[PDB]
C-alpha cells in the first residue's frame, strides 16, 4: 500500500483534494485535525 | 443521508390535520409555503417551526376542513407557487429585453 | 425535579429573566393579534386552538388574544384559584394588568401548578413558554434610542 | 495591513479605491467629498475607507 | 336558536377615556327591563358613544342545531365565550369579562361550563 | 386554483444595477427573492491555495484570504458541480466540470515596490477569469528580492457556506409608501408651521408649494418608515394631518451585484434555483 511520511490525496469527502501527511492515520498540511481514511480514499 | 427529504405524520386526536417534516429546508421555504397556505379556504391551521435554531428542518403542521386532506392541500401549494415563478420569469424576461 | 421548593426564601427560584418579561410586557400590551402572528406563535406551544376569541368583526376575521395562547401554554388541567386568576382545563377565565404585579402573579400561577400536579408539569410549561415568548418579541423589538434619555428643559429647571 | 478586499457588512469591493481615495484627497477634497465621488453611499462602506490605517508602507521599511 | 335576545343602551363608561390601551368595561342597561349589564368590549375596531342603542344577542350555535361553529350573517360583531359561574351571570370571552344582573327567570335555560357565542349589532 | 400573478416593471438597469418594481404579490416571496440571493445563487470562487515561495512581509494566511475574496466572474456557475459531487476527479487541477486553477507568480527585481494586483492571476480556462472593473485589487506589495509564486484551485460555492462565494452586495426592497394629507386641517395651520412641518422630514419626501403654500407629496418614494412628520404633528396638536401606511403589494427592489454575475441573470437565476427548490419538496403520494 503505502508508507510512514508519504504526501497523499483526499479524493472523496467533504475534505477533497486537500494534501495531506500520513502520520501513521493522515495529517493535514495546515489545519489540526487527524482524519483516519481507508485506501480507496487516499491518492498519490 | 437519504432520509426522504418530506415525511408525514398524521396527527392522531385531531382529524384532517397531519405534520409535514422537510430536511434541510429553513426560513425561505417556510414561509413562502405558509403564506400560500392560507391563501386557500380549506385550509384552517398554517405554520412552520424550526425544530432547534442551529438545525436545518422545518416541521410544518396542516389542518383542514373535511373537504381537503392536508396532504392536498400541501401539494397544491407547491404546485401553485411554482406557477406563479413562471410568471414572473417570463415577465421579468421580457423586460429586460425591452430595455435593450 | 426535587430542588424547586427553596430552604432560603420559600418560593420558586425559577424567577422571571429580563428577555421573559420584556416580552410577556409587550405582548400583554397588545391584547389581540392577527391570524397568521397568532398561528405561528401556537406552532411553539403543544395543542392546537381550535376556538377562537373574536369570531367576525368589521374589517377582521378570526382573531385571536394572548390569553388563549397562555392557555394553550398551560397544563392539561389545573385549577388556581389565587383571588385573581380562575382556570379551569387549561382554560384562563381573567388576567389582571399592572405595573409589576404581572411578576408576581404569574409566580402564585406557576407556584400553585407545581403544589398541584407536579414539577414536571412545571418544566415542561417553562419550555413551551419561554420559546414563544421569546419569538414573540422577536418580531416586534425593543431598543432604546436617544428619545428615551430626554432632559425636558422645563423639567429639568424644575 | 491593506485596504480589506470586501466591506465587511454590506459585501462590496473597496479593495480597489484606496489609491484614488488617497489621490484625491490630495487634491483639496474634504473626505466625504470624495468617498462620494469613489461612489461610496452606505455607511457601513463610508467606514471602512475613512477608517483604515496603513501600515505596509512601514511594514516595508522595517 | 338563539337562546336570549334583548336591546341594550350604554349607560356609562367605567375607564372614563377612550384610548387608554385597554379593554373598555362598558355599563349597559336593558329597556323596559330593568337588567344591568357589564362587558369588555375593543373599541378601536367597534366604536361606542356615550348612551348608543345597539342588539345583543345569546346563541350556543350558529348553525342549525347541531355541532357548533345556515350561519347568522346579521350580526357583524361576535365573541366566543364560556360561562363559568351561574349564580349574576359571570362570563368570560378568553379574557374579556361579562356580568349580567338579569332576573333569574329570564336566565334559567344557562347551564355551567357550557359554550357559548355572543352576536351583537349596532342596529 | 390559488395562485397570484406577479407584475415586474423595470426602472434602471445595468450591468450591476437594477431597480425593479414588483407588483401584486406577498412581501414573502420578495423576502424570499432577497434571502435566496443573498445565499444560494452559486458563484465560482477560490478555495484552496497552496504557495511555493512568500518571501513577502504578510504571512501566508493572510494571502490566502485575500485572494478568495477576489471576484471571478462566474457566469458558468450554475453548470458546474460541486465538487463533492464530481467524481471525474481527484480534486486537483482543472476539471472541466468542477474547479478551475489559477497560477500567479511574482518577484520584484527594480526598486520601487511592485504591486501584485489582480490583474496578475493568469488561469487556464479562459472563462472563469477575474472580473475587471482601474488596477484592480491589490493582494500584496513586495520590495527588491522578495517573491510570491502560488497556484490556486478555484471551486463553486454557494454563500451560506462562506460568503467568499455570494453574490450581491446588498438586495434589497422598501414596501412603496402611501401617503394622505387631510388638506382641510393642513388649511388650518399658519404659514409657519407648516415650514416647520416641512423641515422636520428628515428626508424629503414633502414640499411647499410655490403658490398656494400647500405642503404637496413630492416624492413618495423617499420615505423611510421614521415616524417624525407624523410625531410632529401631534405635537403640534393637530393629530392625522398626514396619515402614511405601507401599501402592501407593491415593493420596489434593488438589487447590486459583485460583478460575478450581471444584475439580471442574478435575478432570473434566483427565480430558477427557487422552482428547484420547490420541487423537491412535493410528497408525490
Ligand atoms: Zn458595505
Ligand atoms: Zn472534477
Amino acid at each position: 500500500t503505502y508508507s510512514i511520511g508519504q504526501k497523499l490525496r483526499i479524493r472523496v469527502g467533504p475534505l477533497k483534494g486537500y494534501l495531506c501527511r500520513v502520520i501513521a492515520t493522515v495529517k493535514l498540511d495546515s489545519q489540526h485535525k487527524i482524519f483516519t481514511v481507508k485506501s480507496e480514499h487516499l491518492a498519490e | 443521508e437519504g432520509t426522504k427529504k418530506v415525511s408525514y405524520d398524521r396527527d392522531t386526536k385531531i382529524i384532517n390535520a397531519a405534520s409535514f417534516t422537510v430536511e434541510r429546508e429553513d426560513h425561505t421555504i417556510g414561509n413562502i409555503v405558509r403564506m400560500q397556505l392560507h391563501r386557500d379556504e380549506n385550509v384552517l391551521f398554517a405554520g412552520y417551526q424550526l425544530p432547534h435554531p442551529l438545525k436545518y428542518k422545518i416541521i410544518v403542521r396542516i389542518h383542514t376542513t373535511s373537504q381537503s386532506s392536508p396532504m392536498q392541500a400541501y401539494n397544491q401549494a407547491i404546485n401553485d407557487l411554482d406557477k406563479e415563478l413562471d410568471y414572473l420569469k417570463n415577465q421579468f424576461e421580457a423586460e429586460v429585453a425591452k430595455f435593450s | 425535579e426535587k430542588q424547586l421548593l427553596s430552604s432560603h426564601t420559600g418560593q420558586l427560584i425559577l424567577q422571571m429573566g429580563s428577555d421573559s418579561l420584556l416580552s410577556l410586557r409587550v405582548m400583554l400590551e397588545r391584547v389581540f393579534l392577527d391570524k397568521a402572528t397568532a398561528q405561528q406563535l401556537a406552532m411553539y406551544g403543544s395543542l392546537s386552538l381550535p376556538p377562537p376569541a373574536l369570531r367576525k368583526s368589521s374589517k377582521s376575521g378570526p382573531a385571536w388574544t394572548v390569553f388563549q395562547i397562555l392557555q394553550l401554554a398551560f397544563p392539561e388541567r389545573l385549577s388556581c384559584k389565587g383571588d385573581r386568576f380562575l382556570v379551569d382545563g387549561s382554560d384562563l377565565l381573567k388576567f389582571d394588568f399592572g405595573v409589576d404585579a404581572m411578576g408576581s402573579i404569574i409566580n402564585e400561577i406557576v407556584t400553585s401548578i407545581f403544589l398541584e400536579k407536579g414539577p414536571k408539569e412545571t418544566l415542561g410549561f417553562f419550555d413551551s413558554l419561554q420559546p414563544l415568548l421569546m419569538e414573540s418579541l422577536f418580531a416586534e423589538g425593543f431598543s432604546l434610542s436617544l428619545e428615551d434619555l430626554s432632559m425636558s428643559r422645563a423639567d429639568m429647571d424644575v | 495591513m491593506i485596504i480589506p478586499v470586501r466591506c465587511f457588512t454590506c459585501g462590496k469591493v473597496i479593495g480597489n479605491k484606496w489609491d484614488q481615495y488617497l489621490d484625491l484627497l490630495q487634491l483639496d477634497y474634504t473626505e466625504g467629498d470624495a468617498l462620494d465621488a469613489l461612489q461610496l453611499v452606505r455607511y457601513c462602506c463610508r467606514r471602512m475607507l475613512m477608517t483604515h490605517v496603513d501600515l505596509i508602507e512601514k511594514l516595508l521599511n522595517y | 336558536i338563539i337562546l336570549f335576545e334583548d336591546i341594550f343602551v350604554v349607560d356609562q363608561l367605567d375607564p372614563d377615556g377612550k384610548k387608554f390601551d385597554k379593554v373598555t368595561r362598558v355599563q349597559a342597561t336593558s329597556h323596559n327591563l330593568e337588567m344591568f349589564m357589564h362587558l369588555d368590549v375593543n373599541t378601536e375596531v367597534y366604536p361606542l358613544a356615550v348612551g348608543d342603542k345597539f342588539t345583543l344577542a345569546l346563541a350556543p350555535t350558529l348553525n342549525l342545531d347541531g355541532t357548533p361553529d345556515t350561519l347568522a350573517d346579521k350580526y357583524e360583531y361576535i365573541m366566543h365565550g364560556k360561562l363559568y359561574k351561574i349564580s349574576e351571570l359571570y362570563v368570560s370571552f378568553g379574557g374579556l369579562l361579562m356580568l349580567l344582573k338579569g332576573d333569574p327567570a329570564h336566565i334559567s335555560h344557562f347551564e355551567l361550563d357550557q359554550r357559548l357565542f355572543l352576536l351583537m349589532r349596532k342596529l | 386554483t390559488y395562485q397570484r400573478f406577479p407584475t415586474v416593471k423595470i426602472r434602471e438597469l445595468k450591468d450591476d444595477y437594477a431597480k425593479f418594481e414588483l407588483r401584486e404579490t406577498d412581501v414573502s416571496m420578495a423576502n424570499a427573492l432577497r434571502r435566496v440571493m443573498i445565499s444560494e445563487v452559486p458563484t465560482m470562487a477560490i478555495h484552496l491555495v497552496k504557495i511555493e515561495v512568500n518571501s513577502s512581509v504578510l504571512n501566508d494566511e493572510f494571502i490566502a484570504q485575500r485572494l478568495s475574496l477576489i471576484p471571478l466572474t462566474s457566469e458558468r456557475a450554475m453548470s458546474m458541480r460541486f465538487c463533492q459531487d464530481c467524481e471525474d476527479c481527484n480534486g486537483d487541477e482543472h476539471c472541466e466540470f468542477c474547479s478551475v486553477e489559477f497560477p500567479l507568480s511574482a518577484k520584484c527585481v527594480t526598486d520601487q515596490t511592485l504591486d501584485v494586483t489582480s490583474r496578475d492571476l493568469y488561469s487556464a480556462d479562459p472563462t472563469v477569469t477575474p472580473v475587471d472593473f482601474h488596477k484592480g485589487i491589490i493582494i500584496a506589495k513586495l520590495r527588491r528580492g522578495q517573491e510570491l509564486k502560488l497556484k490556486a484551485l478555484a471551486r463553486k460555492g454557494i454563500g451560506k457556506d462562506h460568503a467568499k462565494w455570494s453574490p450581491a452586495a446588498t438586495v434589497t426592497y422598501m414596501y412603496e409608501p402611501d401617503i394622505i394629507i387631510n388638506e382641510e386641517m393642513m388649511n388650518t395651520l399658519t404659514d409657519e408651521e407648516k415650514i416647520d412641518l416641512i423641515e422636520s422630514s428628515p428626508t424629503k419626501v414633502f414640499g411647499i408649494d410655490p403658490v398656494t403654500g400647500q405642503v404637496v407629496v413630492v416624492d413618495p418614494e423617499a420615505y423611510t418608515y421614521d415616524e417624525e412628520v407624523i410625531k410632529k404633528a401631534e405635537a403640534m396638536g393637530k393629530p392625522g394631518l398626514i396619515e402614511i401606511h405601507p401599501k402592501h403589494d407593491s415593493f420596489v427592489f434593488t438589487v447590486e451585484s459583485t460583478g460575478a454575475l450581471k444584475a439580471s441573470q442574478l435575478v432570473l437565476n434566483a427565480i430558477d434555483i427557487l422552482k428547484q427548490k420547490l420541487d423537491a419538496i412535493r410528497l408525490s403520494d
